[PDB]
């Protein structure tokens, strides 16, 4: 609520902006849209490309590295909107930056933004 | 007591646990069912506009569909297929114009047909649930068009093609009773039977005149094509009922929503979609409060209930909300969807007690129609 | 016992008198000094090994023998993908299953019959103790039962400690005992952000308790054929390798020119690449990904040529999906990824990637 | 604020919601969009096409028919957003329903609602 | 004090009583001058958007452009075109894809040109201005292209053409400084400067590295073509000035925009236009507030000004709203410009004083960026 | 000055104006028939017939009431002609009109200004009128003569008389009684479709004294009158360009362009359209479908079952004004006419029948 405070990790509502995996998203959260945590929802198609954040989970005091897929060709969702960018770098370091559009290598090439998943791909290092 | 994103949290933190692995993909929805309710946001008359696609049992979101200019939604009742019919311009809301319809399958949400209409014929306005129309067997369906002058379109399904333009007469509105027949509402009063071979002119007979000059009939009736049942409220709250399930109109008894003392107080029916229709319970339900005679378009906080046989008050409910459309699940122990336009979001009651149970907020930037699908 | 079976197989893995002419051991292909891979050169270079004979090549490059026992047992999983096995092609089910295949092939270690094996086996004495011990008196006078009982021993063997020892430097990152450089780290965050994680990792999603870089899937990247191995050979111009689809039982034509993805570990040491033998260098395998996504003309031609990648051996059942990725690995990214598949390399073989 | 109470008309101010001209607007007041209460913004395409009504001026306690007339070929201002219904009625009598995106007749087919303008055409009877 | 609504209502009133007829036609905006400002709507990523054209000393908006997804805004400095590189696609956000740049006429606003641009070129990302950049001779248009690698696209906007891709390092933003040569900034640290033809390898040269690989340069740096200053803060407030009007890199002395009193209590910058520049002043303006490290793109409540020669402070002012953007007019007084994408709202606030003097709300969905003409 | 009009009231009936004394003004323009000619002729009443009982005109003659409230011939700052005299705007106002039918061969037909003002002199009244408004001698100098004559022709037309406001529909705006429902629905079609941005006054606002005219000349794309075309003897390769026959327009552009007519009396001052091609006024609104409707009869001209027939005059058609994208049906045809006979004078209200 105070948008310059230091951002705290929850992990008990994935649909709350506070929400661990959540850390560095830029969009809106699939879950909220008819997909889920790491599924998009139907209609969409799931980009293969991301961008990659480290992010604390309070539950076991692990950091998980996130690479965040967006699920794309269909208008914004407008559900669930986040702007987190913890660890967040500017473009010139393009696989921590989260302004781009991480649509690549979506089916039938889709590119325009509905909303993006969370799954952990790695333990951070 | 638990909310669908915490329960989500406790299914990732379990699965995170125990090592389960699952692959991302894209999901299906759940199975059409009864309870499940299709919101569309004409979003105050933005070149490109949302449909949602929700879970009421459950109040969640399960998918979306994207369209363009003011689309008209359809769904067809048996849960087979939804499908709108749309308009997009070559430079957003600039340059050339194509109208079209697209069909979706109702769990992948993709599309399965995209049927182009020729010279651009659909009318553009406030979206009015019957100005597209499916016929009974789901293999047409029809489009009004207003300019250059009242007509109708129709589009097969079946064979994914534009077939013709039916001329008219200064009538609006369409409500298919059969695989070649429909109605309209005429300016003159009356209503209109059309009927149409795939050949010639359409054959076209009229009713009598129904109501006067003075009695205004709203954008927005509860049609039921499964009861053949048209339910038409006027201004004043009047409830006209046409029975047209023996192929003709045949004139119900006229029924009274509110009573000679709350009119006498000011009250009146008011909002989008102001009146809701339950076919098993033939029940009627309707959007009233207390208002000026011309904010016939502004919310209202309660609804009314009553026998569609008889005409007596059943119940009245005090939504809690500001109310702009209402319509009802076709099931037993029926929901009752309230949508309000300037809250962006459908509150979802049971129909019976009139209690709130749950709802589904940031439903795009002002959503105005609730459709359902009647599967019984 | 489950030492004794393994002390077993660590005997019978160096051991020549399991080959026809005695010249050749599967440690002879599989060099314990070379991560378990065939450092001797035949008519295709490295491409492909020379047999028992002196003469006989086989048609596919000889692969680590490091980390395969992660490997699970072939299987279709849910979502009909087959996964899991041994061979490019899964054509064994597992390590015990894919022993006694060099042992029988002819132009490999070429022993007539499993009688002739059991034959071998009874005229060591030590053998005979051995044997006897953990499988039952008489076991080298049965053909069948000796014959399983030696693959079962070698198959224990390749399950311990010395072929999976999880001390790469990737390890001791992942442990919290060192740190990446920075090419390494920006090599591991490309790796993990484009297609390469899509078949290169065990998992989807999550993390894996022992990771060995592949997820055991079957895919076609569309190599062309290795002419000079495939000519060494001797299967012919009109021969194809048709992957996944030469496993008997196997008949999708879906199947057509998949291969098993390989573990990733030690990659950097067990040059030349793929199925084939086909790329020398670890660079051109990872340009080679580049023909699916880049612009340039310079993403057609196979550096080591100067000439065009080639025709796929087979072109079709391509996994386009994952790798038209619409993104160019540029020069940095190849460096930095180079860089961290380097520090897969386990701890003994660290002193090889100099050379 | 009573959205339910009698509108009551005010000649002060022409991008408030009860300016006595737009007694039967809906959409967006073209002033608020670079145009002024009888002009469309540049770009825009002024259609022929009206709807009306009969709208009582407070200042002279005369009523005069306001024949609004849309600006089309652009998105939806989103700025100034007004729906009065002083005589409106449904969409069979078209002349004086106000759903109807009355774009007609304008440049180029325009179709598209952008504004509406409040013109004076006559005075009422 | 009058409000324009009431003027206007006024004037409305009076030509009624004085019988005054006039034409009802589309109006010409008024010529573009020094306090004309731009506002654009990325719109949260909606897959069509708006642009604002507002007169500043009135705060007035004056006009509307339509925009695809996440279009790129460029505004000619002498005031005689407005342009955009845009997309869309054939039904709403799915479909064939296509990429375009348009040229619209300042005060009628129609296009005047449509440029398709083979191939769907363009670097869809959250609006950053030096992206989508003219040339100083307004003939050619340069965008950034990411995918499959790093590249700029050429548009001869006189011919209205697309001209070529160029090849380029890893490099990004593009900030022209001559009819042919343009700089980027490498993810080496470095600057290249890319001057090219319209066929050939472009000629490339790197300047020195000038930062850390841990000092992070922000996504919105000012740049003042005419003046040939680039001023590119990082995420502490360290500014660093690179001067480009020999045509060669010449590397300025950095200042601190914040002290290391207000460093150690946490004060960083945090926005999405962060900065600003005055060339006739010579002055830079720098959103800041007291955040944790890794809220960079939150609003800002304060503005501090300082002195590009020297780094000396010459005011901090407290804006009095949460604001994403700042950008300032470029003539004697000028207006700092202080947009807030939670309020849709742009705040115009004198420059010297810092007070509020106006501002234009109901700007879009999420308005960000805010571009001025610098035409003295 | 009520004497200049009670001059130009003698003059108006007098035939001693024509070569042969066969016609006056009132007789092309009836005071029984608003102002109009009901005599038929070889086309009908689509034109007149002249002083020598043979010749026929090619344009329709227009009614006189409500003229007087034409402004001037001028081009306005948005470069539109506006007002004048004749269906062409040659004459720059009601003075400069008054003396072209006197001398027009197929009209008058009086041979030049003299033997008018030779007439004239021969009436001792009109040395008595004339004399004491212009001065003693006027009727000696043809020149002074007839424009003297032109002046209080022009003074006439506007008096009350041809002006008086007083059809149904002024009553009604002056709150004295109410349009029937398909009168009421007939004016809002009229200010809500095309027909208003033609056919009112101004632009916005209310006008004082509206005469259902702007005052503009504008190509609606009529076809030729055949029958008209014949009678009038200007041979079939005669064009009829408009305002471009105004001498001093040159502009191509103002080409086949007509002045909008008042629609005040439109109900009984048939056939209509600068040629009369059309007999009756239901056909006359319905010519404005041919833009507009996709219908196979919004083609055919009612009156002959057959096409409307090629605009005589293809291009500078008010294409942007005509293709309103709305077709008129029926019911809508039906309120227009009933709206457009409350513009009937007290006076015409029987011709109604
Ligand atoms: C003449 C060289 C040669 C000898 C000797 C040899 N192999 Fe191999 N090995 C290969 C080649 C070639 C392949 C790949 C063949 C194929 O996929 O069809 C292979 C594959 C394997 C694999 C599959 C690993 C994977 O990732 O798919 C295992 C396990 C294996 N060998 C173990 C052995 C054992 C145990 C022996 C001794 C009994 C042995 N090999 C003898 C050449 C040899
Ligand atoms: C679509 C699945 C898939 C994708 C994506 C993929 N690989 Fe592979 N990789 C394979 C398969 C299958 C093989 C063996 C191909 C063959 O030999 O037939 C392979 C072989 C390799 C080899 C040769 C290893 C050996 O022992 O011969 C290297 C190195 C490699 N991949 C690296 C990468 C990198 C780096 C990326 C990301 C740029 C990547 N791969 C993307 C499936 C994939
Ligand atoms: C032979 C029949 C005939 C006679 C006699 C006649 N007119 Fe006309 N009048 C016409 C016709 C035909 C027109 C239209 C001609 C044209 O537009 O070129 C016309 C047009 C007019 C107009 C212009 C009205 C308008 O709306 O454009 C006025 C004024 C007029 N006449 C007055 C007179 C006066 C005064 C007299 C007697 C001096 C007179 N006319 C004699 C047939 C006649
Ligand atoms: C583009 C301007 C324009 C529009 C729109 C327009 N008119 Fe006209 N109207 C004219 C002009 C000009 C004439 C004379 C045409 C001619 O004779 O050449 C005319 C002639 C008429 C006449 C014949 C009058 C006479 O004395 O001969 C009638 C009746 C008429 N119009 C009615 C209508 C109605 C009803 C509408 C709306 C359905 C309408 N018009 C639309 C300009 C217009
Ligand atoms: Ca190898
Ligand atoms: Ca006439």
């Amino acid at each position: 609520t105070d948008p310059r405070a230091k951002w705290v990790p929850q992990d008990n509502d994935i649909q709350a902006c506070d929400y661990w995996r959540h850390c560095s998203i830029d969009g809106n959260i699939c879950d909220c849209s008819g997909g889920s945590l790491t599924n998009c929802p139907p209609g969409t198609k799931l980009a293969t490309a991301s961008w990659v954040a480290s992010c604390y989970n309070p539950t076991d005091g692990q950091s998980y590295l996130i690479a965040y897929r967006d699920c794309c060709g269909y208008n914004v969702s407008g559900r669930c909107p986040c702007l987190n960018t913890e660890g967040e770098l500017p473009v010139y370091r393009p696989e921590f930056a989260n302004d781009i559009i991480w649509c690549f290598g979506a089916e039938d090439d889709a590119m325009t933004y509905h909303c993006t998943i969370s799954p952990i791909v790695g333990k951070a290092s | 007591q638990e909310t669908q994103g915490q329960a989500a949290a406790r299914a990732a933190a379990a699965d995170l646990a125990a090592g389960q692995d699952d692959e991302p993909r894209i999901l299906e929805a759940p199975a059409p069912d009864a309870r499940r309710v299709y919101v569309n946001d004409p979003a105050h008359f933005a070149a490109v506009t949302q449909q949602f696609v929700i879970d009421g049992e459950a109040g969640r979101v399960i998918g979306m569909i994207d369209g363009g200019f003011l689309p008209n939604p359809v769904v067809a009742d048996d849960g087979s297929f939804i499908a709108h019919a749309s308009t997009v311009f070559s430079r957003i809301a600039r340059g050339e114009r194509t109208d079209y319809v697209e069909v979706f399958d109702p769990v992948t949400l993709l599309p399965t047909a995209d049927i182009e209409l020729p010279d651009a014929p659909r009318f553009l306005v406030g979206t009015y649930p019957w100005m597209t129309s499916l016929t009974p067997d789901g293999k047409t369906l029809l489009f009004y068009q207003f300019s250059p002058a009242p007509a109708v379109g129709v589009v097969d399904l079946e064979g994914k093609a534009f077939k013709r333009m039916l001329d008219v007469p200064d009538c609006y509105h369409i409500f298919p009773t059969a695989p070649d027949t429909f109605f309209m509402h005429c300016r003159d009063g009356s209503l209109a039977k059309v009927a149409f071979g795939t050949e010639g002119t359409p054959e076209i007979t009229h009713t009598e005149v129904f109501h006067p000059e003075d009695e205004f009939l709203i954008n927005h009736p509860a049609y039921s094509q499964k009861a053949g049942r048209l339910v038409w409220p006027t201004y004043t709250g009047k409830i006209h009922q046409i029975d047209l399930s023996s192929g003709d109109a045949k004139f119900l008894p006229a029924v009274e929503a509110l009573t000679e003392a709350e009119r006498a107080d000011g009250w009146r029916p008011g909002g989008w979609q102001q009146v809701a229709y339950h076919r098993a319970l033939d029940r009627i339900y309707l959007l009233v409060d207390q208002r000026d005679e011309w904010r016939h378009k502004t919310a209202s906080r309660f609804v009314v209930v009553l026998d569609a046989k008889t005409g007596e008050r059943l119940a009245k409910f005090e939504m809690g909300h500001e109310i702009d459309s209402i319509n009802v699940s076709q099931d037993e122990k029926p929901l009752l969807y309230a949508l309000s336009t300037g809250d962006k979001t459908l509150y979802i009651h049971d129909a019976e007690s009139g209690e709130e149970l749950r709802s589904v907020n940031q439903l795009g930037h002002g959503p105005q129609v609730i459709t359902t699908a009647d599967m019984g | 016992a489950d030492d004794a079976l393994a002390a077993l197989g660590a005997q019978l893995f160096v051991d020549p008198a399991l080959s026809r002419n005695a010249t050749q051991s599967c440690a002879t292909c599989h060099d314990p000094a070379r991560a378990f891979t065939d450092p001797r050169e035949g008519k295709a270079g490295l491409a492909v090994s020379v047999g028992d004979d002196g003469q006989s090549h086989g048609d596919r490059n000889t692969p680590t023998l490091g980390y395969a026992a992660l490997v699970p047992a072939f299987h279709r999983d849910a979502n009909g993908k087959y996964k899991g096995g041994q061979f490019w092609d899964g054509r064994a089910d597992d390590l015990k299953q894919q022993a006694g295949q060099p042992m029988l092939n002819p132009v490999e270690m070429a022993m007539p019959d499993r009688a002739a094996v059991a034959a071998r086996l009874r005229d060591d004495p030590a053998y005979r103790t051995g044997f006897e011990a953990l499988f039952g008196k008489g076991v080298l006078d049965d053909p069948e039962r000796a014959f399983d009982a030696a693959a079962e021993a070698l198959a224990a063997y390749q399950a311990t400690g010395e072929f999976s020892p999880f001390d790469s430097k990737y390890d001791r990152v992942m442990r919290g005992e060192e740190k990446f450089t920075p090419l390494e780290e920006f090599g591991y965050t490309v790796f993990i952000t484009w297609n390469c994680r899509l078949c290169h990792m065990q998992r989807k999603q999550g993390v894996a308790e022992r990771e060995t870089f592949t997820n055991f899937e079957y895919h076609n990247i569309g190599l062309p054929v290795n002419e000079t191995a495939r000519e060494a050979s001797g299967l012919g111009a009109d021969h194809v390798d048709h992957g996944l689809l030469a496993r008997p039982g196997i008949e999708d034509p879906a199947q057509s020119g998949r291969f098993k993805v390989p573990s990733l570990r030690n990659v950097a040491v067990t040059g030349p690449y793929m199925h084939n033998g086909v790329f020398t260098d670890l660079r051109t395998a990872i340009l080679f990904y580049n023909k699916y996504t880049s612009r340039r003309p310079e993403a057609k031609i196979n550096p080591e040529t100067g000439a065009p990648w080639g025709e796929p051996e087979v072109a079709r059942n391509l996994s386009l999906a994952e790798l038209q990725s619409g993104l160019m690995l540029d020069d940095g990214r190849v460096d930095a990824l180079v860089a961290f598949l380097e520090t897969l390399t386990d701890r003994r073989y660290e002193p090889l990637l100099e050379e």
